[PDB]
């Protein structure tokens, strides 16, 4: 498992914000799964301690 | 899309010309980054465009 992370984390999660916005847009335009997960997990809620797995589940909708 | 520290450093600048040139430098950096990202996206999208139109016609049939 490779999870290399830069020491300074200022722009790293900006791509995560863009990706979650894109996923929300895609499900809004072409719904694929219930939004309940979206309410449960929020990037700002901080309860996601595995952002790579978040990207994985987001790309799973594809 | 400049970092928070970039904005803070711009604020640290006192002289108007110095902060203006720093802002122009930041804009140059961000424009270069956006152009590089768009070029990489175009190259990868063309590599996928190697996927021939027979695939699209078969998808139409599907």
């Amino acid at each position: 498992v490779v999870h290399e992370d830069f020491q300074v984390t200022e722009e790293v999660k900006a791509l995560t914000a863009e990706i979650v916005k894109t996923i929300r847009d895609i499900i809004a335009l072409n719904p694929l799964y219930r939004e309940s997960v979206l309410q449960m997990m929020q990037a700002g809620q901080r309860v996601v301690d595995n952002p790579i797995y978040l990207s994985d589940m987001g790309a799973a909708l594809t | 899309g400049a970092e928070s520290h970039e904005l803070q450093d711009v604020l640290e600048e006192t002289n108007i010309p110095k902060r203006l040139y720093k802002a122009l430098s930041l804009l140059k950096k961000e424009f270069e980054l956006s152009k590089l990202q768009q070029r990489l996206g175009r190259e990868v999208e063309e590599k996928i465009k190697q996927t021939h139109r027979k695939f699209l016609l078969q998808e139409q049939l599907k």
